[PDB]
């Protein structure tokens, strides 16, 4: 990659979601969840194999 | 809890038979299983949208007025927005953002490589060109 | 002398060129359904697409 | 054995006979734009003219 | 990479540094500083070729 | 997880990952006199005789 960038769970300013949702995203992304998700709907369902 | 998105795949997808489906069941997608797994964390009851005119979000240099899902979240039309929408410092300064669940940045797309048609004097090709002028001298 | 058939499910889930399926509303489709291996997943998903 | 042309930033820069580009207004052609970086440096003037 | 991890500032819960230090290293990033810096250290510095 | 609910953390200003190094595999240089590798010096030897 020529630089790096990330996709984020965006939330109005003060809102009471915005820490839950943090922890929620960091666990996902601890208990690898998120790459499974990845893995899914990019390659278990790609059409080129 | 409305949870405002844009119809991008693999984020989000229309099922094949969206027509007689309703509600959440209607989509599909990377981003539907973040949102339904972010609700599961956070105990809570989520209702999927579609913003209206399919826009990330961005600034009116005009009328100063954002639009798409950052208009979505700043007017208080969507309490969250589970979409590929990248962190940046305009965004930012205006909503909240969680850490990055997708990392990711500029990559070059190429034709994959095709075997070529061989060349008139391919026939050469097993040696190399220093081997061919050497075996001449 | 390098050629080699197919010989698990492995092969199936890897490949593109040979189609798989099962019966309709039956036992297998229900394990397919159901399994959490990584390649069964896999080959689930292509069937169902 | 296929060998791609192409296997970084630097080998599009150096090289002439392919070209490349981006979206007419998007946020890749600004970063070429704004890039101070030699190689992006050089490639912004490529693509620009 | 066999995960997703990143390096961030850290700050003590609550204090008034927290929001500017967030939209300093956002702008850092956008500005190319930061990828600038770890070229600078990583590869200008480097003793291999 | 854990840190971020004692410390606040911006945005990752530098993304990493697991990854696997090894030992730079050697450059082949072939020998001056590679062209007898095919037959064993012992091969070479007995056709001398």
């Amino acid at each position: 990659n020529l630089d790096s960038k990330g996709y984020g769970v965006a939330t109005p300013k003060g809102s009471a979601l915005g820490t839950p949702v943090n922890l929620a995203v960091l666990k996902l992304s601890e208990q690898g969840i998120l790459d499974k998700l990845k893995n899914k709907w990019w390659y278990d369902k790609g059409e080129c194999g | 809890i409305v949870v405002t998105t844009i119809l991008e795949s693999p984020y989000v997808m229309y099922k094949k038979n969206h027509e007689q489906l309703e509600g959440n069941e209607r989509y599909e997608g990377y981003c539907v299983d973040l949102a339904y797994e972010i609700a599961k964390h956070v105990g809570i009851k989520y209702k999927l949208s579609i913003v209206g005119d399919g826009k990330y979000g961005a600034r009116d240099p005009e009328t100063k007025i954002w639009n798409g899902m950052v208009g979505e979240l700043v007017y208080g039309r969507a309490d969250i927005a589970v979409a590929p929408l990248t962190i940046t410092l305009v965004r930012e300064e205006v909503i909240d953002f969680s850490k990055p669940f997708m990392s990711l940045g500029i990559s070059i797309m190429i034709k994959k490589p095709q075997k070529s048609k061989p060349g008139v004097f391919s026939f050469l090709d097993p040696l190399a060109y220093e081997i061919w002028m050497c075996i001449v001298f | 002398r390098m050629v080699s058939p197919i010989e698990s499910a492995e092969d199936l889930a890897k490949q593109t060129e040979i189609a798989y399926g099962t019966l309709d509303s039956g036992s297998t489709k229900e394990f397919f359904r159901r399994s959490k291996i990584a390649v069964y997943e896999k080959m689930w998903s292509y069937m169902k697409s």
